[PDB]
C-alpha cells in the first residue's frame, strides 16, 4: 500500500511562519508531480501550490508569493511554508501526487492523496 | 524621394541606439506578451521520448526608444530589422535540438507601431522532452510539457505574459494533427517560477493532453495471441490415442507464441519494467504452454491408468475455456476503466 | 544613458586576443555544473549523452568600472567582445550550444571586474565500457574538460563549493542504468605542446537488470524448461520428440543473436552469453538424449527404460544447479 | 564601354534601402512564381513525406532597379541577390529544405531596363502530406505544397501563377518507382491569420500507387502458403512429420511476411486494405486444421463420414478461397 | 622587401574591379575550359538510383581586367582570393546533394598568369542522379551521367569546352573504383544544349557504363535453388510402395523452395515489374510444385493400375530432368548474350 | 605591460598580407606536423570506411611574425589564426570532417619570438579504406590517412613528420571491439598530378579482425546440423519412413539458417569465405539425403550390398567433413 | 509489343521546313533516349539527333544549327523539325529508343528501332 505519509502542522496564534512536510515511499514518485491542497472545514478543496520534476513552482491565486514550496528529490519529499498566517488559513493541507493530466492545478489529476494534516490559526 | 521620407525614420530610430539594453532599463520591468499559433502538432516518439511541433512563436513588448511620427502607424519591416535591436532571449527548458527555418529566407517578421510597441513572431520547429511512465502501455495516456522562457534575465527585469486568456493562448490548427499513433485530448495553459543558482525565472508552461489508440496492437499482438490460445485448446476434444493429430495442434501453437512474443519485443518500447503488454503475452504464453503439459501428461498416464487420463481431459475442456475467460475479463477491466 | 557609456568605456582600448595578466599570473578560472538530464547509454557506440548548464567564473582588472550600478547583466551579444576561456571537453564525441530562440548565453560583469559567464551545452561523451559482467557490473562514465591553448601556466581550473548539481535524477532517460553518484576531480595532463589542467566529472551506474530479465532470461528458460517435456512423452512419438528436439535448438539460437544486438561486437564473453551458451547446451543435451535412447533400444534394452527415468531428474537439478551457482557468483562478486 | 555597366549598378545599390520593400507605403507589389520540378523521390509512408527538387522562379518588378542607356538585360553575380530585396517566400508544410550550394549557391539574379527582376532558386524540400491509408497498396494520394509570404500581408504583396496553368513544368517527366502522377493543380487563394491575411499558392499533386511491386512481395506469398496448405486433404493422418512441418514453416514464413511489411509503414490504428487480406488468408489456414481435427475426431465413429469430408474439402477450399479473392480485388479496384 | 613588390601587384589587379561583371560583358562571351580528374568512383546505390563521385573539378577562362607584370609569370595565390574575383557559376543537373570539401581549408586553388588567364579547380564530392532499367537484374548494365554547367549564364553569354581531346578530359585513377557489385568499364564524354523557362544554356556530360557482378546472387540464390529442384526429383527413383517416404520427401522440398524464395525477395531491390531473377525463382517453384502433383498421380494409380503407375516414374525420371535442363538453356543464353 | 604585448602583436598584423604564403617567390616553406590520435571507432565494413578523431598539429616559420623585447610564447585567441596564413592542408580519401566548436572553436594559435607558429585543431574525420573481405572474418585490413597540399606545389611547400617515427602518438592506447591495430607506419613522398607536384604525407594502420566469440556463434549452428544428418546412417535402411524424414529436414533446417544468417551479417556482395563454407556443409547434407535415395533404389534386389554402403558412410562422411575444416581452417589460419 | 511509327516525311524542293514525327506505343519512354538516325543508300547509319529525359540535346556535327529535335512527354513522341534541306539530306529517317549504354552515339544502343520514312531533297 502506497502511503504520503505527512507530519509539520499544528496550531499557531497571531500568525507566524510554519512548516508541513510530506514523505513517500514504495515507488519513488519523484517521476510525478507533487502539490498541496487546503480543504476549509466545510467549503471545499482548494489547490495551493505543485513543484513537478523539472523545479518549476505554480502557485494559486490567494497564496501567489506568501508561501514556499520546494522538493527535496533526493529523499523524494516536499515541504511547504506558511507564512503570515491569517484566521481564514485554518483548514486542512494534503499532500498529493499524480502526473498532472489535464491540468495540475485539478484535485483529480492525482492519482495518490496524503492523510491530511490539521492546521489551526487562532487570533 | 518618396521612399526617403521612411529612410530617414529608421536611420533615426537607430541613430544612437543600443541593442544590448533591454527597454525600460533601471526604471520598470520589461513585459513580455507571448501567444503560440500549432501549425502542426507532430509525430510523438516513444523510443526517444520527444514530440515535435511547428508554431508560429509570437512575442510583443514595448520599447519607447522606437517611437516615431510619420503618414504611416505601423512599419511591417524585413526581418533583416529585428537584428539591430533588442528582442527578447527565450529559450524552451524541455526543448531539444530545435529548427528555425530559412528557406527561402529568415521565417521572421517584425512590426513597429508608432508607440514603440513592437510584433515579433517565427516559425520553429520545437522538439522537447516527454516523460513517460508506460507501466500501462498500451492504454496509457501522457501530458506532454511546454516550458519556455528568459535565459539571461532573472523576473525582476523581464516577465513573460500570454497575450489572451491562457486558455485562448494557445490555438492549435483544424488540420494540423500529424500524430499516428495518439489523440489530442486538449491543453492546458500555465505559468510558473523556477529558481536557480542565478536567481529566480518567470517561465511559461504549456501541456498537451494525449492518450494512444489501441487499434494498432489488438491487430497485431492480442488477436493472434488470442487465436493462438484457442487453437491450444482443441487438442482437449481429440482422443487420447490420436498422438499425431494432438502433435501437430501441441507443437504449432507453442511455437506460435513462441514467435510471436520474440517477433512482438522488437517493436515494444524499451523500459525497465513491465507493461500491460508483457502480462498479456505472459498470461497467454502460460494457456499455450500449460496445455503442452496436459497432452504430455496425459499421453504419461495412457495405457497404464486410462480411466485417470480420460479424467483429465474432461476437466480441462471447461477449466481452460473458462479460465482464459476469467483472465480477459479481469484483464480489460483493469485497464480500460482506469 | 549611463550603462551605455559604461559599456563603451570598458571596451574602448580592450583587446580581446589577450587573456587577463597575460604576462604576471595565470588566469583561475571557478567552473561551475548543473546536469539537467543524462540521456541513454548507448553501450554499441560506447557513448552517452548529457545536458549541462556550464558555468565559468573569472576577474578581469580591464572591466573594472566606478558607479553606483554594481553588476551589469547582460545578454549573449558581447560574448564575442571580450575574452572567453576555450575550454573544450576531452572525451566529447558530438558537442553543440543552443541557438532557439537566440543562444543560450549569459554574461554578467561585476564592478570589481568579476565575470560570470553561461551557457547550455549537449554533449555526446565518450564512455568506454568493460562488459565482462554485463548486465550485473558497475560504471563510471567520465566527462573531461580543460583549456586547449593555454598550459597550466596560463589558465588553471577549480571546482567551486557547490559545483556539480543534479535536479530530478529519476526522470532522466536512462533506463538500463540506475545512477549512483557523482565524484570531481583535477589532474594534469601532458600533452606534445604542454601541460594542461583537465577537470573530470565521474557518474557512477549500477546494473538495473530489469530489462535484459524480460528480453533475454526469461525466454531463454522457457525454451529450456520446454525442452524437459520431452521426457514424459512416449518414445514412440518420435515426431512429437523431435519436433521440441529441433524447434527449441532454432528458437535458442534466434535467442542468442538478439542477445548482442544491445552489446558492441565485443571479442570475448559477456556473462549473458554464458546464460545462453549454457541453455543452448541443455536444449542440444535433451536432443542427443533422445536419440541417444534408440541407441540403446536393442544394444541393451533394460538400460533404455531406465534413460528416460534418469532424464526426468538429471536435465532439473542440473539446471537448477547452474542457476545456483551462476546467480551467486555474479550477484555477489 | 564595360566600365560604364559598373558605374550603372554602382548607382542603382547607392542609397538602397533593403529595409523596404518597392512601391513601399503604397500599393502592394506583384510577384509571379514560375516552378520546374526537376524529380520527385522518397515518398515515404512511414515519415509521411516526400522530397521535391525545383528551380523556383519568382518574378516581380522594382522601380528602384531601372537603368537605362544599356540596351542588355543584365545577369550579375549571385552574391549581388543579398543587397536587393527579395520576397520573404517559405512553404508552410516544409520539413527541411535547403537550396543548392555546389559549385556556388545555385541562385539566379537577373534584371531589366524597366526594373523587372528575376530570382530564381534551386531547392530540394522534404514537404509533409499526411496520407490515408486506409486502402493501401490500392490507394491513392493527394500531396500539396503551400507556398506563402511570412511578413507582408495582401496590403503589401500579391502572389500569382506567372502564365496560369503552365507556370509548373516538369510534371510529365517525372517516371516514380511505385506511383503514377494522375494529375496536377494549381490554385490561389488568401489564408487568414490572427496576425492579417496572408496570399497563398497552392501546387497539389494527386498519386495512384502501383500494385505491382506488392503482388510479388506480400500476395503472392501469402496464397502459395495458403494453397500449400490444402496438401491436407491428400494425406493420411499417420504422416505426423509431413503435417507438423507444413505447420511450423507456414507461421515462420507468415511472420516473415508480415514483419517485412510492419517495419515499413508506421503504427496506423486501423485495418489497412492489405491486412484485411493476411486475415483473410489466415482464416483458411486456421479452418484447415480445424477440419483436420474433426475428422480425426469423428474418425473412429464414422470412418466413412471422416473420408466423405476430405473429398469435399478438396474442392470447398479451393472454390471458397477463389470467391474470397474474387470478391476483395472488384472491391478495391 | 621580397612581398611588397607582389601586395602591390595584388592590389592594383583589384583596384577599380568589379566581380558582379563577367569578363568581356557585352563585348563577347566567355569561354570556359573544364576538365575532370575522378579520384575516385564511389558505391552505387540501386534503392536510391543514384551514384557517388569524387572529382579534382578544373576550369579555365580568361580575364584581361587581370593581366600583370612582375617577378613572376605565374601567382600561385591563396583560395580567398577566389571571393575577390569573379569566378563561373557551374552547378550540377542531376546532383542530388554535393560537398565541396573546406578542411581543413577550402579545397580551392587559383593561379593567374601574367596574361589574365585563370586556372581554378575544387575538390568535390557529388552524388548524382542514375535511373536504372532492371527487368533484367542481376545481369544488368547501365550508363550513370554527370551533367553539369552554368545556372545563370545562358549560352550567348557563356560556353563551356574541354581542355583536351573529348576523351582526354575526364581521366580516372586507377586506385579509386570503391564500386563493390559494379564494374566500371569505361566512359563516354559528350557535350549538348537545354532549352528552359530561362534560355538555352550548354551542358556538359559524361557517362559512366558499368556492369553488375553476378557472382554474389550465383552463390546466394541461383546454386540453392537449382539444389532444391534436382533434389525433388530424387523423388522419382524412391520406390512408389514407401508412401509415408515420399510423402514427406515431397512436402518438405516445396517447403525448402518457399524459404529460399522468401529470403531471396529481401535484397531485390522495389520495382514494380518482375526482373530476370523473379522469372528464375517462379518457374524453379513450378518445378518443385509439379514433382508433388506428379507423386499424386502416381499414389493414385496404385492398387487400381499397378501397370500404368510404373510407367509414369520412367517417364518422369527422364522429362522432368531434360525440361529443367532446356530451361537453364534457354535462360542463361537469354540474359548474358545481352 | 600588457599594453606593451598589445601593442606588439597589432604592429605584427599591420601591412600582413594573408594571400600571400611566407617567403613568396622564395624558397619553400617547412611544414612539420605531429598527430595524436584520441579515439578510432566505427569500422564499418558496409560503408568502406572508418571514423577517427585526432589533435592535428602543423609547425612552420613566419618572419613576418617574428618579435622581440618580449620572452614569452604567446598564445593568442583561436580567433586570430582568420588574419594569419595557415597552410590548405587537406585529406585526399575524407569523406566527412569537421572541426569541434564547444565550448569555442577546437583550434590553438601560439607565436614565439623567431616567427615560428604551432596550430592546432580537433578534427573528427571520415576516412574512406576499401576493404578486401574475401577472407571475412578472418581478414586483415590496412586503413591509410592521406595528408596533402592542395594549392601549393613542392617549389611552395614541403611536409614531414615532426619528431620522426614518433610524430604519431596514441596508437597504443586505442581499443577497438572487433579489431586489433598490428602495427602504423608513416610514410612521406610526392605525388605528380596534372596541375603538378605536390607534398603527401601518409599514416597506416593495419587492423586485425578478432576470433573470439562471433565465429562460434555463426559456425557451430552449422556444423551441429551436418552432423546430426550423420544419424541415418545408423538406422536401418528398411525403416525408410525415419531416414527420409530425418535426412531432408536437415536440408531444410540448414537452409533456414542460412537464409537468416544473410540477415544478421554485415551486407556486402563479393562472395566472402563464410560463404565458401556454408556452401560446403549445404553439399554435405546433400550428399547424406542423396546417399539414402540410392540404397532405397538397390537394397530390394542387392541386400548385401545396401549394407556395405550404409556401413561405409558412417566412415566416409565423417572423414571427407574433416578434411573439408583441416583444408578451410588452415588455408585461411 | 514496342512499336516506333514514324509519321511525315516527303517530297521538298532544296530548302524548307519537313518536320518528321515519331510515335511510340507498347511502352513508356520517359526515362529512355530518343534519338533519329540517318542511312542514305549505301553510306552508312548516321546519327543525328538525340533527347534524354532532362531535356538535354545532342547533334551530330553535320547537322547542327540546321535540325531541332523536340519530344512530347506526355505523348511519348519525339519529333525532328528539318530546315534548310539539301539534296545530300535525301535518305531513310529512323527513329531509335534506348538507354544509351556505351554512347547514344551509337546504333548499337538502341534496342527500340523504326520503320523509316523516305525525305527526297529535289534540286
Ligand atoms: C496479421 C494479423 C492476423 C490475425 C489473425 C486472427 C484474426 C482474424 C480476424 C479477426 C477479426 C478482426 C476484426 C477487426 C479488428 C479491429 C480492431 C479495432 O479497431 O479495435 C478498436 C476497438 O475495438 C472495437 O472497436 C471492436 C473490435 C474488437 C475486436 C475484438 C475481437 C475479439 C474476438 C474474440 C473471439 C472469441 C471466440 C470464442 C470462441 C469460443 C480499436 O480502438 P480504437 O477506437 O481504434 O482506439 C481507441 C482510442 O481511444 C480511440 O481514440
Ligand atoms: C519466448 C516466450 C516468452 C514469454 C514471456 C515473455 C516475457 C513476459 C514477462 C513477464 C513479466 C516480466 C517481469 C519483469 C520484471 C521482473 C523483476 C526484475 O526484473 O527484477 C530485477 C531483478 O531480476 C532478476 O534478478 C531476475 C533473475 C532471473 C530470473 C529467472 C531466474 C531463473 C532461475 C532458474 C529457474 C528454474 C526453474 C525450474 C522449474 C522446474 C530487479 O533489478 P534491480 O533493480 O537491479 O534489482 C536487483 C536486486 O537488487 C538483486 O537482489
Ligand atoms: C516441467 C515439465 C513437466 C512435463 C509434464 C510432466 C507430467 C508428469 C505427470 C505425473
Amino acid at each position: 500500500q502506497v502511503q504520503l505519509q505527512e507530519s509539520g502542522g499544528g496550531l499557531v496564534q497571531a500568525g507566524g511562519s510554519l512548516r508541513v512536510s510530506c514523505a513517500a515511499s514504495g515507488r519513488t514518485f519523484t517521476t510525478y508531480i507533487m502539490a498541496w491542497f487546503r480543504q476549509a472545514p466545510g467549503k471545499e478543496r482548494e489547490f495551493l501550490a505543485a513543484m513537478d520534476q523539472g523545479r518549476i513552482q505554480y502557485y494559486g491565486d490567494s497564496v501567489r508569493g506568501r508561501f514556499t514550496i520546494s522538493r527535496d528529490y533526493a529523499k523524494n519529499s516536499v515541504d511547504l511554508q506558511l507564512d503570515g498566517l491569517r484566521p481564514e488559513d485554518t483548514a486542512v493541507y494534503y499532500c498529493a501526487a499524480g502526473a498532472g493530466f489535464w491540468g495540475l492545478r485539478t484535485a483529480s489529476s492525482y492519482h495518490y492523496w496524503g492523510q491530511g494534516t490539521q492546521v489551526t490559526v487562532s487570533s | 524621394d518618396n521612399t526617403t521620407v521612411f529612410t530617414r525614420i529608421l536611420d533615426r530610430l537607430l541613430d544612437g541606439y543600443d541593442n544590448r539594453l533591454r527597454p525600460g532599463l533601471g526604471e520598470r520591468v520589461t513585459e513580455v506578451k507571448t501567444d503560440i499559433f500549432v501549425t502542426s502538432f507532430g509525430p510523438v516518439s516513444d523510443h526517444d521520448m520527444e514530440y515535435t511541433i511547428d508554431v508560429f512563436f509570437r512575442q510583443s513588448w514595448k520599447d519607447e526608444r522606437l517611437k516615431f511620427k510619420g503618414p504611416m502607424t505601423v512599419l511591417r519591416l524585413n526581418n533583416l530589422m529585428a537584428s539591430k535591436i533588442w528582442t527578447p532571449d527565450t529559450f524552451f527548458h524541455n526543448g531539444k535540438k530545435s529548427v528555425a527555418h530559412n528557406m527561402t529566407m529568415p521565417n521572421k517578421l517584425l512590426r513597429i507601431t508608432e508607440d514603440g510597441t513592437l510584433l515579433y513572431t517565427m516559425r520553429l520547429t520545437v522538439r522537447a522532452e516527454c516523460p513517460m511512465h508506460l507501466e500501462d502501455f498500451p492504454m496509457d495516456a501522457h501530458a506532454c510539457p511546454l516550458k519556455f522562457g528568459s535565459y539571461a534575465y532573472t523576473r525582476a527585469e523581464v516577465v513573460y505574459e500570454w497575450t489572451r486568456e491562457p486558455a485562448r493562448s494557445v490555438v492549435v490548427a483544424e488540420d494540423g494533427s500529424r500524430l499516428n499513433q495518439y489523440d489530442l485530448l486538449g491543453q492546458t495553459v500555465d505559468s510558473g517560477i523556477v529558481q536557480s543558482s542565478t536567481g529566480e525565472y518567470v517561465v511559461m508552461t504549456t501541456h498537451f493532453h494525449l492518450k494512444r489508440k489501441i487499434g494498432y496492437f489488438v491487430i497485431q499482438t492480442y488477436l493472434p495471441c488470442i487465436m493462438t490460445v484457442i487453437l491450444s485448446q482443441v487438442s482437449f476434444w481429440l482422443n487420447r490415442e490420436s498422438v499425431p493429430a494432438r502433435t501437430v495442434f501441441g507443437v504449432t501453437t507453442v511455437l506460435t507464441m513462441t514467435t510471436l512474443s520474440i517477433s512482438a519485443r522488437n517493436s515494444l518500447p524499451k523500459v525497465a519494467y513491465a507493461t500491460a503488454m508483457d502480462w498479456f503475452i505472459a498470461v497467454c504464453y502460460a494457456f499455450v504452454f500449460s496445455a503442452l503439459i496436459e497432452f504430455a501428461t496425459v499421453n504419461y498416464f495412457t495405457k497404464s491408468q486410462p480411466a485417470r487420463a480420460a479424467k483429465i481431459d474432461r476437466l480441462s475442456r471447461i477449466a481452460f475455456p473458462l479460465l482464459f475467460g476469467i483472465f480477459n475479463l479481469v484483464y480489460w477491466a483493469t485497464y480500460l476503466n482506469r | 544613458g549611463d550603462v551605455t557609456v559604461i559599456l563603451n568605456n570598458l571596451l574602448e582600448g580592450y583587446d580581446n586576443k589577450l587573456r587577463p595578466d597575460i604576462g604576471v599570473k595565470p588566469t583561475l578560472i571557478h567552473t561551475d555544473m548543473y546536469v539537467n538530464s543524462i540521456g541513454p547509454v548507448n553501450a554499441i557506440n560506447m557513448e552517452y549523452t548529457i545536458d549541462i548548464f556550464f558555468a565559468q567564473t573569472w576577474y578581469d582588472r580591464r572591466l573594472k568600472f566606478n558607479s553606483t550600478i554594481k553588476v551589469l547583466r547582460l545578454n549573449s551579444n558581447m560574448v564575442g567582445k571580450i575574452w572567453i576561456p576555450d575550454t573544450f571537453f576531452r572525451n566529447s564525441k558530438k558537442a553543440d550550444a543552443h541557438w532557439i530562440t537566440t543562444p543560450n548565453r549569459m554574461l554578467r560583469i561585476w564592478n570589481d571586474g568579476r565575470v560570470l559567464y553561461t551557457l547550455r551545452l549537449t554533449i555526446d561523451a565518450e564512455c568506454q565500457l568493460q562488459l565482462h559482467n554485463f548486465p550485473m557490473d558497475e560504471h563510471s562514465c567520465p566527462l573531461e574538460f580543460s583549456s586547449y591553448g593555454y598550459p597550466r601556466e596560463e589558465i588553471v581550473y577549480q571546482w567551486k563549493r557547490s559545483s556539480v548539481e543534479v535536479g530530478d535524477t529519476r526522470s532522466w532517460r536512462l533506463y538500463q542504468f540506475s545512477f549512483v553518484g557523482l565524484r570531481n576531480t583535477t589532474e594534469v595532463v601532458k600533452t606534445t605542446s604542454g601541460d594542461y589542467v583537465v577537470m573530470s566529472v565521474y557518474f557512477d551506474l549500477s546494473r538495473r537488470m530489469g530489462y535484459f530479465t524480460i528480453q533475454t532470461y526469461i525466454p531463454c528458460t522457457l525454451i529450456v524448461v520446454l525442452s524437459w517435456v520431452s521426457f514424459w512423452i512416449n518414445k514412440d512419438a518420435v515426431p512429437a520428440r523431435t519436433s521440441l528436439g529441433i524447434t527449441t535448438v532454432l528458437t535458442m539460437t534466434t535467442l542468442s543473436t538478439i542477445a548482442r544486438k544491445s552489446l558492441p561486437k565485443v571479442s570475448y564473453v559477456t556473462a549473458m552469453d554464458l546464460f545462453v551458451s549454457v541453455c543452448f547446451i541443455f536444449v542440444f543435451s535433451a536432443l542427443v538424449e533422445y536419440g541417444t535412447l534408440h541407441y540403446f533400444v536393442s544394444s541393451q534394452p533394460a538400460r533404455a527404460a531406465k534413460m528416460d527415468s534418469y532424464a526426468r531428474i538429471f536435465f532439473p537439478t542440473a539446471f537448477c544447479l547452474f542457476n545456483l551457482v551462476y546467480w551467486v557468483s555474479y550477484l555477489y562478486l | 564601354n564595360m566600365s560604364f555597366v559598373k558605374e550603372t549598378v554602382d548607382k542603382l545599390l547607392k542609397g538602397y534601402d533593403i529595409r523596404l520593400r518597392p512601391d513601399f507605403g503604397g500599393p502592394p507589389v506583384c510577384v509571379g512564381m514560375n516552378i520546374d520540378i526537376a524529380s520527385i523521390d522518397m515518398v515515404s509512408e512511414v515519415n509521411m513525406d516526400y522530397t521535391l527538387t525545383m528551380y523556383f522562379q519568382q518574378y516581380w518588378r522594382d522601380k528602384r532597379l531601372a537603368y537605362s542607356g544599356i540596351p542588355l538585360n543584365l545577369t550579375l553575380d549571385n552574391r549581388v541577390a543579398d543587397q536587393l530585396w527579395v520576397p520573404d517566400t517559405y512553404f508552410l508544410n516544409d520539413k527541411k529544405s535547403f537550396v543548392h550550394g555546389v559549385t556556388v549557391k545555385n541562385r539566379m539574379i537577373r534584371l531589366h531596363p524597366d526594373g523587372t527582376v528575376l530570382y530564381g532558386l534551386r531547392i530540394t524540400t522534404t514537404a509533409a502530406c499526411m496520407m490515408d491509408l486506409r486502402r493501401y497498396p490500392l490507394d491513392e494520394q493527394n500531396c500539396t505544397l503551400e507556398i506563402e509570404s511570412y511578413g507582408y500581408t495582401t496590403d503589401d504583396i500579391e502572389f500569382y501563377w506567372r502564365g496560369g496553368d503552365k507556370a509548373v513544368t516538369g510534371v510529365e517527366r517525372i517516371e516514380l518507382p511505385q506511383f503514377s502522377i494522375v494529375e496536377h493543380r494549381l490554385v490561389s487563394r488568401n489564408v487568414v491569420f490572427a496576425t492579417g491575411a496572408y496570399p497563398r499558392l497552392s501546387l497539389s499533386f494527386r498519386l495512384k500507387r502501383n500494385i505491382g511491386y506488392f503482388i510479388l512481395q506480400t500476395y503472392m506469398p501469402s496464397i502459395l502458403i495458403t494453397i500449400l496448405s490444402w496438401v491436407s486433404f491428400w494425406i493420411n493422418y499417420d504422416a505426423s512429420a509431413a503435417r507438423v512441418a507444413l505447420g511450423i514453416t507456414t507461421v515462420l514464413t507468415m511472420t516473415t511476411i508480415n514483419t517485412h511489411l510492419r517495419e515499413t509503414l508506421p503504427k496506423i490504428p486501423y485495418v489497412k486494405a492489405i491486412d484485411m487480406y493476411l486475415m483473410g488468408c489466415f482464416v483458411f489456414v486456421f479452418l484447415a486444421l480445424l477440419e483436420y481435427a474433426f475428422v480425426n475426431y469423428i474418425f473412429f465413429s464414422q470412418p466413412a463420414r471422416a473420408a466423405a469430408i476430405d473429398r469435399w474439402s478438396r474442392i470447398v477450399f479451393p472454390f471458397t478461397f477463389s470467391l474470397f479473392n474474387l470478391v476483395y480485388w472488384l472491391y478495391y479496384v
